C-alpha cells in the first residue's frame, strides 16, 4: 500500500527542487533585498548603531545601566563575554542575509543569457549585496568566514574556516564582489532600490580604504598603509564615474534625513523602508525602535554624547577647535557653531526634528533615565511626531530610508586617500573637504530662524587653498568626517581603521566620566577590543575550524 | 490565559497601581520598566473565546 503514502503533498510551498526554476529567479532577487528591511531586530539593527556606542559619539540610553546590560558592557569596554547573546545574534543575522543572495545567485547562474539578458546585471546586484553583508561582518569581527561559493552544498558549510584567507586576502574577497558589481551594473537604476554602477564603485573604494590600513600582523595594530590600495580608492571615487549616475551633494544637509527627500542625488544606495504596502505593518525601519525619544513613551536609546555636541563648536574664522573643543560645554549664546549640529543632535530648548510644537526639555518626558544618560536626542533616524510616515508596532518606526552610501562619503573617502598618498595631491583633497564644509555652512533651510529665536551663531568656513602638512590635513579630514557623519555609526570603525581606537576611546572615557558616570570604570584594551569576539556559540559549533580574535584567549 | 501572564505579574514593580487615579488602567511611566498591567491584559483578553 504505496500509492497511499505518496498522495498527500506539501501545502503552500515551493520545494527546493523547483526553486532553481527560471520563473522564480527574480523572486529570489527581490527576496534578497528585503531581509535588509526585514531580518534585523531592535537589539541588532543593520545600521550597526548598537555597536557604535563604543565610540565617542553616543551613549546607550534607557532606564539605566540595567536596561540593555550587554550593550553597556560594550560602551565601557568592560564585561564583554564571548558568549553574550547579542554578538552571536548579529553574526547569525548578517549571515542570514548572505543566504538569500547566494540562493539567488545559485539559480541565476543556470539562466540562459539568450532567454534572460538581465542575467549579469542581477548577478551584479546579488554579488553587491553579498559584499554589503561581508563588509559589515569584517567591520564587526575582522576574522570572518568568506561565504561566496554559492554552489556549496549545505554540509560543506561545516568545514568552512575564518582563517582560510589572510586579512588582506579577506578584504580582497569583499572587494572582488563590489569589483564585479561595478563592471556589470547599469549606470542608472530607474527602480531606486537597486544599486547603480556608481554605488558599487563607491562601495569598491570604501572597501579598499579599509583594506589599505593594513593589519598584516598577528594583532590588530597597523602594519602599514598600502599605496596600491589607496590608488584604487581614488580610482573608484572619480567624479566622472559619479557623474554618470547623477549623484552629488544635496542643497541642504537635512535633506538626507527627511522623508520628503528620499532617494535624492546623495542617496547613492539606500534601504527602501515603506509603509502602506500589504505587509502586517511595515516595511518600516523597525531596527531603530529603541532610539525613539521618551516623548513617544519609549525608549530613549542611542543618545548623542557631549563629546559630539562640543565637536560642532567653531572659532571666529568658522573653523573647528582642534585642540580646545571639549574643555567647556557648548554655550548657545557665546560660541560659534556648525549648522550640522542641529540636524544631528536635538538639544533641550530646541525644536525636536524641526517641529516647534515639541520643545525638548529636561524632564520625564524626554529622558527615561532622569539625566543619567543626558538630554540629547538623535535626529537622523527619528522623524516629525506629526509624520504620516510613523506607525506604532512593537516599537515605533518610520519608513524613512537608510542611506548606506551618502555621497559626502564618496568625497571624504577620496580626500583621505589623497592625503595619505601624500603624492602632492593634498590641495585637491582640501578642495573636496571644502565642498562638504561649504555645503554645511549654508545648510540652514528649517533652522534659519534659530539665530533670533534661540540665539545661535552659525559660522562655518572652508579652508584656504594653501600648502598643508600630511599630519595636519589628516586632522582636517578626520574632523570633517566627525561632524558630517555624527551618530551615523561609521565612527568607531573609522578609529579602528586609523589605528587610533585605544588612544581616542580611553581619552574620551576620561574626559567624559565627569559628565556621564557610567564611563567611570571604563577601559579599552589595545589589541583586543578593536573588534568583537568571534561568537562562542559559533566557534564551539565549528568543532575546531574557527579561530578566535587576538586578545580573547 | 495569555502566555506568561503570571511570569508578567511577577516582574512588574509593586509601585505601579492597578488603576490610575481617574479610574482607567494603571501602567508604568517614565523610567519604570516597559511592561503592561497584567490585570488590564486579562480584561482585554476576556472575550477571546474558542
Ligand atoms: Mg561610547
Ligand atoms: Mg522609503
Amino acid at each position: 500500500c504505496d500509492d497511499f503514502l505518496d498522495r498527500q503533498v506539501p501545502q503552500g510551498i515551493v520545494t527546493g527542487d523547483q526553486i532553481a526554476s527560471p520563473e522564480y529567479v527574480d523572486n529570489l532577487v527581490i527576496s534578497a533585498y528585503a531581509i535588509w528591511a526585514t531580518g534585523d531586530d531592535i537589539n541588532s539593527s543593520f545600521s550597526l548603531w548598537n555597536y557604535d556606542v563604543r565610540s565617542d559619539d553616543c551613549y546607550k540610553g534607557g532606564s539605566g545601566t540595567e536596561d540593555g546590560g550587554v550593550f553597556n558592557a560594550l560602551e565601557i569596554s568592560k564585561g564583554i563575554n564571548t558568549t553574550d547573546w547579542n554578538i552571536n545574534d548579529i553574526w547569525k543575522r548578517l549571515y542570514q542575509c548572505i543566504t538569500r543572495a547566494n540562493t539567488a545567485l545559485q539559480s541565476l547562474d543556470q539562466m540562459d543569457e539568450k532567454t534572460y539578458p538581465l542575467k549579469n546585471q542581477r548577478i551584479a546586484e546579488m554579488r553587491f549585496l553579498r559584499g554589503h553583508a561581508h563588509f559589515m561582518l569584517k567591520q564587526l569581527f575582522k576574522k570572518i568566514v568568506i561565504v561566496n561559493d554559492e554552489n556549496m552544498e549545505p554540509d560543506a558549510y561545516n568545514e568552512l574556516s575564518n582563517t582560510t584567507y589572510t586579512n588582506d586576502e579577506q578584504w580582497q574577497k569583499i572587494a572582488d564582489d563590489f569589483q564585479f558589481a561595478y563592471d556589470n551594473l547599469p549606470e542608472v537604476q530607474i527602480e531606486k532600490g537597486r544599486p547603480a554602477q556608481a554605488a558599487a564603485a563607491a562601495y569598491l573604494a570604501k572597501t579598499y580604504l579599509y583594506k589599505a590600513y593594513r593589519q598584516d600582523g598577528a594583532d590588530n595594530a597597523l602594519t602599514g598603509i598600502n599605496e596600491e590600495d589607496l590608488k584604487q580608492v581614488v580610482k573608484y571615487t572619480d567624479p566622472l564615474i559619479m557623474a554618470k549616475g547623477g549623484y552629488g551633494l544635496e542643497t541642504d544637509y537635512s535633506m538626507n534625513f527627511l522623508p520628503q527627500y528620499e532617494n535624492g542625488a546623495e542617496s547613492v544606495w539606500a534601504i527602501q523602508y515603506s509603509i502602506n504596502d500589504g505587509t502586517y505593518n511595515g516595511n518600516l525601519n523597525w531596527g531603530m525602535g529603541l532610539t525613539t525619544p521618551q516623548i513617544l513613551g519609549c525608549c530613549d536609546f542611542h543618545k548623542p554624547s557631549q563629546n559630539l555636541v562640543n565637536a560642532f563648536k567653531t572659532d571666529s574664522q568658522g573653523k573647528p577647535l582642534f585642540s580646545t573643543y571639549d574643555n567647556e560645554n557648548y554655550e548657545v549664546a557665546t560660541d560659534n557653531v556648525d549648522p550640522r549640529l542641529f540636524h544631528t543632535v536635538g538639544m533641550p530648548g530646541f525644536p525636536y526634528k524641526y517641529n516647534e510644537g515639541y520643545i525638548i526639555q529636561k524632564n520625564d518626558d524626554w529622558s527615561r533615565s532622569k539625566g543619567l544618560y543626558g538630554y540629547y536626542v538623535s535626529l537622523k533616524e527619528n522623524v516629525d511626531p506629526d509624520c504620516d510616515c510613523l506607525k506604532k508596532g512593537s516599537y515605533w518606526a518610520s519608513s524613512l530610508n537608510h542611506i548606506v552610501i551618502r555621497y559626502a562619503d564618496v568625497l571624504l573617502m577620496r580626500a583621505e586617500a589623497l592625503i595619505q598618498l601624500n603624492d602632492g595631491r593634498i590641495t585637491d583633497a582640501i578642495s573636496l573637504i571644502n565642498e562638504v564644509r561649504s555645503r554645511a555652512a549654508g545648510s540652514t533651510m528649517l533652522i534659519f530662524n534659530y539665530k533670533e529665536d534661540y540665539g545661535v551663531n552659525f559660522k562655518v568656513t572652508p579652508y584656504d587653498l594653501k600648502a598643508y602638512a600630511q599630519d595636519e590635513a589628516m586632522k582636517m579630514l578626520k574632523w570633517e568626517r566627525r561632524v558630517e557623519f555624527g551618530m551615523e555609526s561609521s565612527r568607531f570603525f573609522d578609529l579602528v581603521r586609523w589605528g587610533e581606537a585605544k588612544d581616542v576611546i580611553n581619552a574620551y572615557y576620561v574626559t567624559e566620566a565627569s559628565r556621564c558616570s557610567i564611563y567611570k570604570n571604563a577601559g579599552f584594551t589595545e589589541n583586543k577590543n578593536e573588534y568583537l569576539p568571534v561568537p562562542f556559540e559559533q566557534i564551539s559549533a565549528s568543532n575546531g575550524n574557527y579561530t578566535q580574535n587576538f586578545g580573547w584567549h | 490565559a495569555p502566555g506568561g501572564i503570571i511570569e508578567t505579574a511577577l516582574d512588574i514593580p509593586s509601585a505601579i497601581p492597578v488603576y490610575a487615579s481617574d479610574g482607567s488602567w494603571g501602567g508604568p511611566v517614565g523610567g519604570w520598566p516597559d511592561r503592561r498591567n497584567p490585570r488590564a491584559v486579562l480584561e482585554y483578553n476576556k472575550d477571546n473565546r474558542y
